[PDB]
């Protein structure tokens, strides 16, 4: 019935998709996630925004996805519209090593699926996925990749980037902060610390996850609260001895 | 016939706290031999594997729609498959195809991803599973395999007396079929370590 | 299989055989092939098994819902059409023979046949399976006009004997059902309660 | 295979013999032929292997869907019409022969099933290749209401006469009590055959098989 | 108010708007009456002439829907003979299926399902039609059944639909229909449609009869002309004097 | 808020701002357009339903015009509200109960229709394009393990078994009457359960029925089939409860 | 306002204006009249040119032997429902081999025009047709409408000022069927030439005649082939 | 007709969906809902307080059995959490088709909520209005899972939902305790009903589940009676 339909997939008075700008806005709100690309591994660090005292763990982590043997996500928004796309895109994934028996290049994973959300902006009626994704991962074309995808299905590579609440300000420190070319991953991690301290911190309230090559094999490991809390408390005494030193 | 059309043969043997499973190399049409490295056995975890008997474009694709939907199960579950399950898997997808099967009849060999207990099974090309305390075996010289391992097997072998019956058995069985052999390959599972070994086997 | 209804006024007997073969074992010695449609309605089952036994119990389905719409008790020549339609349908895939007998208050007692094929015919009585062929003579010697439910009964229980005793697919028990506007009433003739006709000797 | 059921005083007792094979040569020695459909239903399968586990493993499931939806315990009869329209349903592609035994609200009941979906309600029945040995010994030897006992001695016996008379029946004997108080699956039930003692010792000692290559690959242990 | 746009929307006072709208459509059109006697049923309508144009016998509301069940309609005609089509239908189905006549109430059911399904959505709006099934069999009696866009269906002895329904309800409510018959009841119609006839406001019109009974055998058919030619001379007579 | 609204919610089954359904209400609103009353009571071996008989016009074939229906031989209903959306509703139970027979073997339990019933309706409660029925279903059955039954389903898709309940317009006079009948005692005869519905309904219609003003269905364990009295057997009740 | 742009939506009078509305493209055609006698039936169309460069848009269309239809309204509905009765006569032709009846005809295009007024995003047909037949009844001219009711007529007038040609028609009909053919065809014309205005007058290029009978199949004159009818016309009041 | 195909639910200007907010108002006027995860078992309680002593309160259940090893209960609207129910036991039946073992509590919880999200972006339908708590047991470990209208689920120690679920919520951070045993968590939660509770509680004023290692089973009106009396 033409009255009560929302009219989600129209252009507006001035070019605009009004539904794609409002999920960008829900995203907006959404747990941070920061991803940063190094020499020798890629990050992501997020945010954990269920972080009642009640809440039971038992999964690999909250807000980080594996999606194949070499590649994971992060995602920021609509907690059920990311299921929904983390499901597909390790369908896509599949599909491709089953299809051509090697692992599929990041790029073409990310691709995919923004195909997908593209396709909810164009046509079909329905409201877009209210997802914005950070993905790390490593592949033999370009080696180790971060890249971001939004509502609007358009999505590219980044050497660091920022998604959900604060974003801005983390894309801010991270354009004054990071040196092309120039970082492990162990400065990687030292500065998102530092970017989710300014952009909010304590062990319980990040979880980050690396992944590295390690003989010919990518490894994805998500930090324990050993490993986060001594990052944490060297990041703490690094900003101590700055503050005296001035 | 469709199924000696490429000939082969897998076995699976349970041990004290170790699996074997071993497999003939060749790969050929009718009577012309092709290759003698095709591979039949193919990892399913570290400490499961399945060897798949029978037409070599079946083989092939089985391994591969079953990697599919193992990787699927284990991102989603975010476990490693028990044997167990995984038997059910393959039975499922091979039952899917009741009226159109696929000409392989898998074995699985593995341990258990938390307790390590020995796990042993064979399916037919539609998928009736059958599990056993003992050994299996799949292709076109079950029958001799059948009599190697009823005289050979015995129960709790430790890996090492494992290794030489299933090796005893597979190189024996196949001695006596035109369309298998090539060399063997054997894996020896156990809790700590995969130990992979080719056999020096009759290459005609 | 032998299977027989008569019509007599009032009411309609019906009678089966209780043998079920599998080539030339046995499976089922007592079978049931007289079958309740509705309250006053039965059909008597020919052919394979899983056939009638499928049609019938789609018929009792289609024939108890349609008597809860109307309101009102089925006609018999109702669930005749219904199995006719269904044995017409199906004919490429189904083997049965059907024999729906029963009464209503409107035409009383009757009966129809519904042979393989589908085709559907009236009649005051009716025989089927592989049996009837040896009785037909008998059947078209012994049937009068006018004869009671006693007489139908006795009738019905020396055709299928006879049917029994010659044909190697019929045999067991002999299963009876007279059907009244008072009821159905159900009877099994076994052992020496069949009808007896001495073999001929020397 | 040899499968068979039988009504007594009261309950159900199914029987099976526990060989599998594929044409003449033995697969499986211990082979489980009774299903569970409910804790109040159990099911025979004779015919193909894998239509067999598959049809009653989906009845079994729906009648599960049906119960937790009723609250109430299932009937043998409702497992009876669904198996039976399933299997019209394939047209007898489907070769799964039942036998299909519970107690219900309605007391005992047994039902045989064929492929074709054809289904007789019957005190005892029998199925598989060795099915004509066991029917002859409950010809011989049923009677009604027999006690629990020796419902059990006439299943096995029956059991017997298939595992002893037909090549396709072997090893074990598995039955299953079903009385409205309990369920007693006795399985091994009767372990009539046995592997003869081996005479001779074929062990291969280490070192017997020679070996081309080696590869050990290490496995991390949580 | 908005509310009363779709019928899939119930009003705040649990109203459906589109349904009584379309039952006005009925309202608004020329009475026709049904009357169920001892020997069976007897259909007369107010066939508006809207122009001498016209052949007579165009836009009839009479219909035949089976050899023994005839239809007789007030509202949008188009409507009608949509619903004529779909009793025609269901009663075709009903002999292939089951072997015999369609009784009329279980015919009146289906149709009047048919017309409930309308009632429900957006997608389709109402009939604008009532109708009255009319049929006679030995085994049943005579039924005279009556369907509105609402889908409800009831059976009666004297039914009057379209504009002056009231008027002709209390014409037929002085007749004892139970224990006369055919003949004499057509007559009785007859003078009921010319009673209610406003002779100012509607102009011209042509008496459409039809009927089913025992004098019919059971089939429903126009009346005779000679019948009719006598029935609408006494209306005449009784509205004269 | 309190009767807040926002976008489209009072025209289509979509979420209030308070969390309400406005077209479901409308929907239980239009059950009292019908103008009646029926009531239900449930005995210790039987189960009783009574309802108002309207029938203003002397032409309309009174045998025709009821509120009673059979849905299997067992099983009897008493319909409240719109009346096509009550015969469709009918008609859909039938349908329910007869092919329920067919696939599992019995006949199906009082409960498990009116669940049925029920999940058809809460479908017409999520979907926007159409509107629910505005009818009320009383069923009344007895299972052979728990006895009789009574159950109702509402066009919410919210259904429950009573021991006794009204639908209609005096619904709540109804209730308040039947519990107070209930909390004094339960444990009713099959005359007493009858007499019980009978005064609930004059009570709070304030009318003494002539046997041709009310319509009586019952169920008994004796009988379990669904009957329906005659005005003989209502005139009889209606004396044996006028005497005392 | 919110109760005329559906058809299905009742307005509170009981009244469906989309359906009116398509009754509007109707009455804006060009005239046609219809008439017939005991033996023949004449559809006389009075065709417009949007530019006095432009031919007349033709307004008698040939659908079986014995049926031709006069139309009024937009031309591409007119075109689709001249289809589906050309496919009609030609089904009943294939299957029963003997002409399509015309009130069969006529019923069929109610029942097809029917449906689309009752759907949601449909709108009624936007044509009025007159249809001319011959069958074992006689002629038949009948009349069919947007709101898919149709009339059998003694004679009838559609489009635009249509309301002179039927007051002469009622004025006349006393004489149609003791007429032959050339004094039909002349009423036919006098009734269109009715619906003309002062300055407009009957030509042979704006006059369409379309004439069938039990020994004439559906023949539709044009241009000169109107001279003949035109011939003996007089001159208007 | 054909459903509508577009949305009902849809962003809004600051990027929340409000169809689904309104979802959770409904949820929020349900009947209070408990779930504790204790140490050897898990414990749904709801309050099921009838609207008068006609209704025959053991006719329609609160705690539903999802699997032998699966239950769970609700707050919000009763007919959407029958349809969630019997999808839910279809899905575990189809898990156990497909892998011959009882699906994990995660997997079941994780294909209900990708139902409940299918429904706030299909054409035509609303979100469902319900919240629900699913219980379980596998891998000898108990599992308390919430699920929510929007399709996100979070698995708890102990949650209330429902009438007043923030005291709820806040009187459970008091009392809870990993190391407390079944029995206790029992009473816990009869206690926390009892806070937003109106009137005196009975054996068939409340419903109670419990998931343990012999499976999931709806507590019987006597031993809910006994937990009762030793409350008092």
């Amino acid at each position: 019935s033409r009255r009560y339909d929302s009219r989600t997939t129209i252009f507006s008075p001035e070019g605009r998709l009004y539904q794609v700008e409002y999920a960008m806005e829900a995203i907006g709100h959404a747990g941070t996630c920061l991803g940063i690309l190094a020499n020798d591994g890629v990050l992501l660090a997020a945010e954990r925004r269920n972080i009642h005292k009640l809440l039971d763990e038992v999964f690999f982590s909250e807000k980080i996805y594996k999606l194949n043997e070499d590649m994971a996500c992060s995602v920021a928004g609509i907690t059920s519209d990311a299921n929904v796309l983390t499901n597909e895109l390790r369908l896509i994934a599949q599909r491709y090593l089953l299809q051509y028996q090697e692992p599929i290049p990041c790029e073409q994973l990310v691709t995919a699926l923004c195909d997908i959300k593209q396709a909810y902006t164009q046509f079909g009626g329905k409201r877009p996925f209210g997802v914005s994704l950070l993905y790390i991962g490593w592949d033999k074309h370009y080696g180790f990749q971060l890249y971001q995808s939004d509502p609007s299905g358009n999505y590219g590579g980044w050497k660091a980037t920022c998604i959900g609440n604060n974003s801005a300000a983390a894309v801010s420190m991270l354009k004054q902060d990071y040196k092309e070319g120039e970082m492990t991953l162990k400065s990687a991690l030292a500065l998102a610390i530092k970017v989710l301290n300014k952009t909010m911190l304590s062990a319980e309230k990040v979880e980050i996850a690396t992944l590295t090559r390690e003989n010919g094999k990518t490894v994805i490991r998500v930090l324990k609260q050993k490993e986060v809390e001594q990052l944490i408390k060297k990041h703490e005494e690094e900003e101590a001895k700055a503050e005296r030193e001035k | 016939s469709i199924m000696s059309y490429n000939g082969g043969a897998v076995m699976a043997m349970k041990g004290k706290n170790c699996v074997a499973i071993a497999a003939d190399r060749r790969f050929g049409i009718q009577a012309q031999m092709v290759t003698t490295d095709f591979q039949k056995i193919f990892p399913m975890g570290d400490r499961l594997y399945i060897g798949l008997a029978g037409l070599a474009t079946d083989v092939q694709t089985v391994a591969q729609r079953l990697k599919f939907r193992l990787n699927l199960y284990e991102l989603k579950e975010g476990r490693q498959i028990k044997p167990y399950t995984l038997m059910s898997m393959v039975a499922n997808l091979l039952y899917e195809k009741r009226f159109g099967p696929y000409y392989t009849e898998p074995v699985i060999a593995g341990l258990d991803p938390k307790t390590f207990k020995p796990f042993i099974c064979s399916l037919d090309l539609i998928g009736c599973p059958m599990v056993t305390d003992d050994f299996v075996v799949s292709g076109t010289c079950a029958e001799q395999m059948y009599g190697m391992c009823e005289s050979l097997w015995e129960p709790n072998m430790d890996p090492d007396h494992l290794f030489e019956t299933i090796s005893q058995a597979m190189l024996n069985a196949v001695d006596r079929d035109a369309v298998s052999g090539m060399g063997v390959i054997v894996h020896i599972i156990e809790k700590d370590k995969i130990t992979t070994r080719t056999l020096k086997a009759r290459m005609d | 299989t032998t299977i027989m209804a008569v019509q007599f006024d009032g009411g309609v007997v019906l009678g089966a055989d209780s043998r079920t073969t599998t080539g030339s074992y046995i499976a089922n010695r007592v079978t049931d092939k007289l079958t309740p449609i509705h309250d006053r309605i039965f059909c008597c089952r020919s052919g394979s098994a899983a056939d009638t036994q499928a049609v019938a119990d789609a018929v009792t389905y289609q024939l108890g819902f349609h008597s809860i719409e109307l309101n009102e008790p089925p006609l018999v020549h109702t669930a005749a059409s219904l199995f006719k339609e269904m044995c017409y349908r199906y004919r490429e895939d189904l083997m049965a023979g059907i024999i729906i007998a029963g009464w209503d208050p409107q035409e009383g007692g009757q009966v129809y046949s519904v042979p393989m094929g589908g085709m559907m015919v009236r009649q005051s009585f009716a025989i089927g399976g592989s049996g009837s062929s040896y009785i037909y003579g008998y059947v078209d010697a012994t049937y009068r006009e006018g004869m009671t439910k006693e007489e139908c009964l006795q009738f019905t229980a020396n055709a299928l004997a006879l049917a029994m005793e010659r044909d190697g697919s019929s045999g067991g028990v002999i299963r009876l059902a007279a059907i009244a506007e008072s009821g159905v009433e159900r009877q099994v003739l076994l052992g020496d309660q069949i009808p007896k006709f001495a073999v001929a000797t020397l | 295979t040899t499968i068979a059921g039988v009504v007594y005083k009261d309950g159900i007792v199914l029987g099976a013999d526990t060989r599998a094979t594929e044409g003449m040569v033995v697969a499986d020695k211990n082979c489980s032929k009774i299903h569970f459909i409910s804790p109040n239903i159990y099911c025979c399968g004779a015919g193909t292997a894998a239509d067999t586990d598959m049809t009653t493993q989906l009845i079994s499931s729906n009648l599960e869907l049906h119960s937790l939806s009723t609250g109430r315990l299932p009937r043998v009869v409702t497992a009876n019409r669904m198996l039976k329209q399933m299997l019209f349903r394939y047209q007898g592609y489907i070769g799964a022969a039942l036998v299909l035994g519970g107690v219900d609200v309605t007391g005992p009941h047994l039902y045989s099933i064929y492929p074709h979906g054809s289904t007789d309600k019957l005190p005892y029945v029998t199925m598989g290749s060795g099915s004509l040995a066991a029917m002859a010994v409950f010809e011989d030897k049923f009677r009604p209401d027999m006690e629990e006992e020796e419902a059990k001695n006439l299943v096995s016996e029956a059991i017997a006469a298939g595992i002893f008379n037909d090549l396709g029946s072997g090893s074990n004997i598995d039955l299953c009590v079903i009385s409205k108080n309990k369920l007693d699956f006795l399985r091994p039930y009767t372990v009539p055959n046995k592997k003869g003692t081996r005479l001779g010792r074929y062990r291969c000692e280490k070192g017997t098989t020679a070996v081309l290559t080696e590869k050990i690959t290490p496995l991390e242990i949580e | 108010t908005g509310y009363d746009l779709s019928a899939s929307t119930f009003s705040p006072d649990g109203r459906v708007f589109q349904v009584e709208y379309a039952m006005k459509a009925v309202e608004n059109s020329s009475t026709a009456i049904g009357i169920r006697c001892k020997d069976g049923v007897v259909f007369g309508v107010e066939k508006l002439v809207l122009s001498k144009l016209y052949e007579e016998g165009s836009n009839k509301r009479l219909f035949n829907v089976d050899r023994h069940v005839g239809m007789a309609v007030a509202g949008l005609l188009a409507d009608a003979r949509s619903l004529a089509d779909i009793a025609r239908e269901e009663a075709s189905n009903f002999r292939s299926n089951f072997g015999y006549n369609i009784p009329l109430k279980h015919l009146a059911d289906r149709v009047a399902m048919y017309v409930h399904a309308y009632t429900l959505y957006s997608a389709v709006r109402p009939f604008g039609c009532s109708f009255m099934l009319g049929s006679y069999s030995v085994n049943d009696g005579a039924q005279l059944y009556m369907i509105d866009p609402s889908g409800v269906s009831y059976g009666y002895w004297g039914c009057a639909i379209g504009k002056a329904r009231q008027a002709a309800k209390t014409e037929i409510e002085k007749l004892q229909m139970k224990e006369m018959t055919c003949r004499d009841i057509v007559k009785e119609v007859a003078k009921i449609i010319y009673i209610v006839h406003d002779e100012v406001k509607d102009k011209a019109f042509e008496l459409e009869l039809s009927w089913v009974g025992e004098l019919t055998n059971g089939r429903h058919e126009i009346v005779p002309k000679d019948i009719r030619e006598e029935a609408e001379k006494y209306a005449k007579e009784s509205l004269k004097e | 808020s309190r009767g807040s609204s926002a976008g489209f919610d009072r025209h289509i089954t979509i979420f209030s701002p308070e969390g309400r359904l406005y077209q479901v209400e409308y929907a239980f609103k239009a059950i009292n357009q019908g103008g009646l009353t029926s009531v239900a009571v449930r005995g210790k071996d039987c189960a009783v339903i009574v309802t108002q008989k309207k029938v203003p016009d002397k032409l309309l074939d009174s045998s025709t015009v009821t509120h009673l229906f059979k849905i299997t031989e067992n099983i009897g209903c008493v319909m409240t509200g719109m009346t096509a959306d009550s015969r469709s509703q009918v008609q859909r139970a039938r349908y329910e109960a007869a092919n329920w027979k067919y696939k599992y073997g019995y006949e199906i339990p009082v409960d498990m229709l009116c669940k049925r019933i029920a999940d058809i309706s809460q479908v017409y409660t999520q979907n926007a394009e159409m509107r629910p029925l505005g009818c009320c279903m009383i069923l009344i059955g007895i299972d052979e393990e728990q006895g009789p039954q009574v159950y109702k389903c509402d066009p919410a898709g919210y259904y429950c078994g009573f021991k006794a309940t009204a639908a209609g317009v005096k619904q709540t006079e109804s209730t308040s009457f039947l519990e107070k009948k209930v909390k004094k005692k339960f444990d009713w005869t099959f005359e007493q359960t009858v007499e019980t519905a009978i005064t609930c309904l004059s009570t709070v219609l304030s009318i003494d029925f002539k046997p041709s003003e009310i319509e009586v269905g019952v169920v008994t364990v004796e009988n379990p089939k669904f009957r329906i009295l005659t005005e003989a057997e209502i005139d009889a009740h209606l004396v044996a409860l006028a005497e005392r | 306002n919110q109760y005329d742009n559906d058809v299905t939506v009742w307005s509170p009078q009981g009244r469906i204006h989309q359906i009116e509305y398509a009754m509007e493209a109707v009455k804006q055609g060009s005239a046609t009249v219809g008439l017939k006698s005991k033996t023949h039936a004449v559809l006389v169309a009075l065709k417009r040119a949007q530019s006095e460069l432009a031919a007349h848009q033709k307004k008698i269309l040939h659908v079986d032997n014995h049926i031709g239809i006069s139309i009024a309204g937009l031309t591409a509905d007119a075109r689709l429902l001249c289809n589906f009765m050309r496919q009609e006569c030609l089904d009943s032709r294939f299957v029963f081999d003997r002409p399509l009846p015309v009130s069969r005809l006529v019923s069929l295009i109610g029942s097809k025009t029917q449906i689309p007024t009752q759907r949601y995003g449909r709108r009624p047909y936007g044509v009025g047709l007159l249809i001319a037949g011959y069958d074992d009844m006689g002629p038949h001219i009948f009349q069919t409408c947007p709101s898919a009711n149709y009339f059998d007529c003694r004679a009838m007038s559609i489009g635009a000022r249509s309301q002179s040609a039927r007051t002469y028609l009622e004025r006349h009909m006393s004489e149609f069927m003791e007429c032959n053919l050339n004094e039909l065809v002349k009423h036919g014309l006098r009734a269109l030439r009715e619906t003309l205005p002062a300055e407009q007058d009957l030509t042979t290029k704006n006059v369409s005649i379309g004439i069938v009978g039990k020994d004439l199949e559906f023949t539709i004159y044009d241009d000169d082939d109107v001279s003949p009818f035109l011939e003996g016309l007089e001159e208007r009041p | 007709e054909r459903g509508y195909s577009f949305s009902l639910t849809t962003f809004s200007p600051s990027g929340k969906l409000v169809q689904i907010e309104y979802a959770l108002a409904a949820v929020a006027g349900g009947a209070p809902s408990v779930g504790i995860k204790a140490a050897n078992g898990v414990v749904l309680a709801t309050e099921k307080k009838q609207k008068s002593i006609l209704y025959d309160e053991r006719s329609v259940h609160k705690v539903e059995p999802i699997t032998k090893h699966i239950g769970l209960v609700y707050s919000g609207m009763g007919p959407d959490y029958r349809v969630l129910v019997h999808r839910a036991r279809k899905l575990a039946q189809q898990y156990y088709l497909v892998y011959q073992e009882p699906i994990p509590t995660a997997q079941l919880v994780q294909r209900v909520a990708s139902v409940m999200q299918e429904y706030t972006q299909s054409g035509g339908v609303r979100p469902f209005g319900v919240s629900l708590l699913i219980c379980g047991w596998n891998e000898g470990r108990p599992y308390l899972f919430q699920s929510d209208p929007s399709g996100a689920y979070f698995a708890w120690k102990a949650t209330a939902m429902g009438k007043n679920y923030v005291n709820g919520k806040t009187f459970l951070e008091k009392r809870y305790n990993e190391d407390l045993e079944l029995e206790d968590a029992i009473h816990t939660a009869i206690l926390t009903l009892k806070e937003s509770f109106e009137g005196q509680m009975t054996e068939d004023n409340i419903e109670v589940g419990i998931c343990n290692e012999a499976g999931f089973r709806r507590l019987t009106p006597t031993e809910v009676k006994d937990y009762l009396a030793a409350i008092a």
